[PDB]
């Protein structure tokens, strides 16, 4: 149920953070094979194969593709133009339908910690390093 | 629909909202770059002014220093407006996507929700020139009901009320620049018709 | 009829899934339900692609169903269930959405084939993968959009070119594409692309540089290596920057202009000395271990320029180096009108004008 | 009848609004202003926060006394009763606890459980050892008690945001003010 990478993309081409669990050991972990999926994920927002219909007020979840044994899921939260991508492999997946709501729990509990981190008053306005550091300690609190 | 989640009093917020203005006058007139009072702390002394004397110091303020004050008020309204809009994001309003091509559709958001959240009530009227200039109206702006005008000196009282208007200037500027850009936005007066203030945007 | 068929197919699939036993033969019932959905969606412009999504999620779910290494061979059967479905999606000459659907189908087939082949023709595997990636790259390039997947596909094709020994390097020749993935927003793809470009320049053994512009230089490796040293992780890989600076010193090719963001220098108060006022002592920090330069901090008057405070010898090898910066020939009889217009350029056979 | 019952009772006739998404970020935005205008000074901000707190406490004591009509307090038993059992109840929906008085009972401490002025702030490294955050509360508890004819002094000891120990405020009677009766 635990993820293999998380990704937050703002309204430009930039990433806010590309965080993987367990950086402390190598363990055949390639950040390179994670960033290529994050680079093509921002491409496949504009694809006509999937679409986020706006009639429901609640932001929804999709399943854009699956490469290298890893399935990724891309919520576009509509209003502030933030793009979020979380990745999971087939061995963590059980293939059921009850897990889909728990995936949406993971999506909203990382959106909550993003809006709580970026609404810190004492950080200076601008893309500091401290937003990245605070995000990764909150993520390592969430993910051992 | 009826969410009863935790809450505090309206009155302490409204009076903190009111004393943000002499906080800005105190932070500008005392920048510590080299009648008042004095207080006793342990091996320590502060020296203060009281609020209404500082609003009277705004009545005797320098002209360039007055607009040096008013940038700070829209800056603090800008900060609380963008952060408050960012919390509204959790509400998941279905009106808008980004960059506000249909500008009045998010004018139907701010009057319905944001002014409801800060001041407990809707904006009662909005008029639409279709060049982007939109005409706000409310009959009673909430944090100036407690400001008592003095006896028959209303020409001073207008000049001492309207520098409290830069905070909702900051509010609507901050919720616009949370959604992408900065365009021109000013105040009005609009003497009310039945027993307060109007706003222009682009 | 179509919406009733979709809703009744979903309800009948759930009702058939309510029966627990015979899950292996239930694959045939799921394929029959998929064929019933495919017969209803026979003429759709975009929704057929959504019906391909009705394939693909089912192609996810069948991938959820079979769980074995030998089921990878059943994934080879899914490759057949790709390819015949490719036969179900080949009924077009040229289109915008059908090209992207064929690109996604070919990417899924190539991912399945690469998963199958890596389980245990080794020279021909690179040629067949390059042919399939060239077909998918042409299909993705035949579109009005999607430059981001095309750039990663071209980087994968250039890495497959680098997977054998090749002197012709498309990614290293595309320093524009390297700067497009390096200038901003990406710090791990660029750190491998610059490593591939530096390795290709190491195995180049040629002085015929890029003909796309006037950039004919044997110090283009050092120009890329400045960005590779700026985008380095830490001082663990400082030997790469030291070796690249040593190669730039040996092959010198002296004209350059660096932003000097790898070095941080801070000034102090102006003073005086004996027979020439040695004002503006400054402390400097650096990443490289050895550096010697005639660093001069210029200063502009109302209508003049001192350009003083240079030191010829610099053996300093630490942060806050505290250079003396002796400043002979004081202009305007040491007036106080001179403001700061500091180049602070530390030329070590190449200028670094911060 | 009891001071618990009155302080809970005012919450049936008090106008209310949300304690997150307003009123936390008001204090956060003004302390961001004080941090950015003094070029990240960490002790002058305490002085200006305590000044604005003194002014708002002296302006708030009248609304507290008009909201519930109470006699003038005289010791640190009735103040320690009235504070923790109606004042933070009707202004912040919280209730602190009282401990660590002296032998003569001329002090106490003010351990607070859920401070709604700092919800998920996590102040940075330089401000963690030389800044107090909630100085608007110490200003209120100076300026409110200085108008019911008691000189006082109210100071932080520790808080959750930088330290493992809880949020508490120390306080001394510092004499009783003499009301001035005659003409001269």
């Amino acid at each position: 149920l635990r993820p293999c990478f998380v990704s937050l993309i703002d309204e430009s081409d930039k990433p806010i953070l590309i965080y993987v669990p367990n950086e402390a050991e190598n363990e055949m972990n390639d950040v390179l094979k994670y960033n290529v999926l994050s680079n093509i994920s921002l491409d496949y927002f504009e694809s006509a194969l999937v679409e986020w219909h706006s009639l429901d007020s609640k932001p929804l979840l999709k399943s854009i593709f699956q490469l290298e044994g890893v399935s990724v899921f891309a919520m576009l939260i509509k209003q502030t133009g933030l793009k979020i991508v979380i990745g999971f492999e087939q061995k963590s997946l059980s293939g059921a339908d009850d897990e889909f709501e728990a995936i949406n729990q993971i999506f909203e509990t990382v959106r909550k910690i993003y809006i709580r981190v970026k609404c810190n008053p004492l950080l200076v306005s601008g893309d500091e390093k401290s937003i990245i550091k605070s995000l990764e300690r909150k993520f390592d609190e969430l993910f051992i | 629909f009826e969410n009863s989640l935790p809450k505090v009093s309206q009155s302490v917020y409204q009076m903190l909202l009111n004393e943000m203005v002499p906080l800005a006058m105190g932070i500008e007139r005392q920048i510590s770059g080299d009648i008042k009072r004095l207080k006793i702390e342990e091996h320590h002394t502060v020296d203060i002014i009281r609020s209404h004397n500082l609003i009277h110091e705004l009545y005797k303020a320098d002209e360039e220093e007055k607009e040096k004050v008013l940038a700070r008020l829209r800056n603090i309204g800008f900060q609380i407006g963008l952060k408050l809009s960012e919390l509204l994001i959790f509400s998941n309003n279905p009106n808008l996507k980004f960059k506000e091509m249909d500008l009045l559709l998010i004018m139907k958001f701010i009057c319905r929700d944001v002014w409801k959240q800060i001041f407990g009530k809707q904006i009662d009227n909005l008029k639409t020139n279709h060049r982007g200039t939109f005409y706000l109206l409310d009959y009673d702006y909430r944090p100036i009901q407690s400001f008592s005008l003095e006896e028959d000196a209303k020409n001073e009282e207008l000049k001492m009320i309207e520098p409290f208007l830069e905070i909702p200037v900051g509010i609507i500027r901050g919720v616009l620049s949370s959604l992408g850009y900065s365009s021109e936005e000013v105040i009005c007066l609009a003497s009310f018709i039945d027993r307060g203030v109007s706003f222009h945007v682009q | 009829p179509f919406e009733s068929s979709s809703k009744s197919d979903e309800s009948l699939g759930s009702i058939i899934i309510e029966g627990t036993l015979d899950k292996f033969q239930l694959h045939k019932y799921f394929f029959i339900r998929r064929l019933r959905l495919l017969k209803l969606e026979d003429q759709t412009l975009t929704a057929f692609v959504g019906a391909f999504q009705l394939i693909k999620n089912f192609i996810e779910s069948i991938s959820i169903e079979y769980r074995k290494s030998v089921r990878l061979l059943e994934f080879k059967h899914y490759f057949i269930t790709s390819m015949l479905s490719y036969f179900e999606f080949e009924n077009v000459s040229n289109p915008l959405l059908c090209e992207i659907k064929a690109e996604l189908l070919m990417l899924k087939r190539d991912n399945w084939v690469q998963g199958v082949m890596a389980t245990s023709e080794t020279v021909f595997q690179e040629n067949f993968l390059t042919l399939t990636k060239e077909i998918l790259s042409l299909f993705n390039k035949c579109e009005g959009k999607r430059q981001r997947i095309v750039d990663i596909l071209s980087i994968e094709i250039g890495l497959l070119y680098y997977q054998g020994k090749k002197y012709e390097e498309a990614v290293s020749l595309f320093l524009s594409c390297y700067e497009y993935y390096t200038q901003t927003n990406w710090n791990s793809i660029g750190l491998k692309i610059l490593q591939v470009f530096i390795d290709s320049l190491s195995h180049c053994p040629k002085l015929d540089v890029l003909q796309i512009d006037g950039e004919s230089v044997s110090a283009s490796a050092v120009l890329t290596n400045a960005f590779l040293n700026i985008l380095k992780l830490c001082k663990d890989n400082d030997s790469k920057e030291i070796w690249w600076k040593k190669f730039m010193d040996l092959q010198m090719k002296v004209h350059l202009a660096r932003a000097n963001v790898s070095a941080i220098e801070v000034n102090l108060k102006s003073y005086g000395f004996p027979e020439d006022i040695s004002t503006k002592t400054m402390r400097l920090s650096l990443k490289n271990m050895g550096g010697d330069v005639i660093v001069f901090g210029a200063s502009d008057f109302l209508l003049k320029k001192g350009e003083n405070k240079l030191i010829l010898e610099c053996r300093d090898i630490m942060y806050g180096e505290f250079s003396l910066l002796s400043f002979e020939i004081i202009v305007e009889g040491i007036t106080f009108v001179k403001e700061f217009p500091e180049n602070q350029d530390e030329f070590i056979v190449v200028p670094e004008i911060y | 009848r009891s001071l618990k019952a009155m302080g809970e009772e005012i919450w049936k006739n008090k106008t209310e609004k949300i304690n997150t998404e307003l009123f936390t970020l008001t204090y956060g935005s003004i302390v961001a202003q004080l941090c950015q205008d003094y070029e990240r000074d960490f002790n002058k901000v305490n002085d200006h926060l305590y000044s604005m707190g003194y002014n708002i406490g002296c302006r708030l004591i009248e609304d507290f006394l008009a909201r519930t009509a109470l006699p003038r307090c005289e010791n640190l038993v009735k103040t320690s009763e009235v504070l923790s059992k109606c004042a933070f109840k009707i202004f912040l929906n919280i209730t602190p606890n009282i401990t660590n008085w002296s032998h003569n009972k001329d002090t106490f401490s003010l351990i607070l459980d859920e401070n709604p002025l700092a919800d998920f702030v996590e102040l940075p490294m330089d401000a963690m050892k030389s800044l107090w955050y909630s100085n608007i509360l110490c200003g209120v508890l100076k300026g409110s008690l200085e108008m019911v004819q008691l000189d006082c002094d109210v100071w932080f000891v520790s808080d959750i945001l930088r330290g493992d120990s809880q949020t508490e405020i120390k306080v001394k009677l510092n004499r009783i003010l003499k009301d001035e009766i005659p003409i001269g």
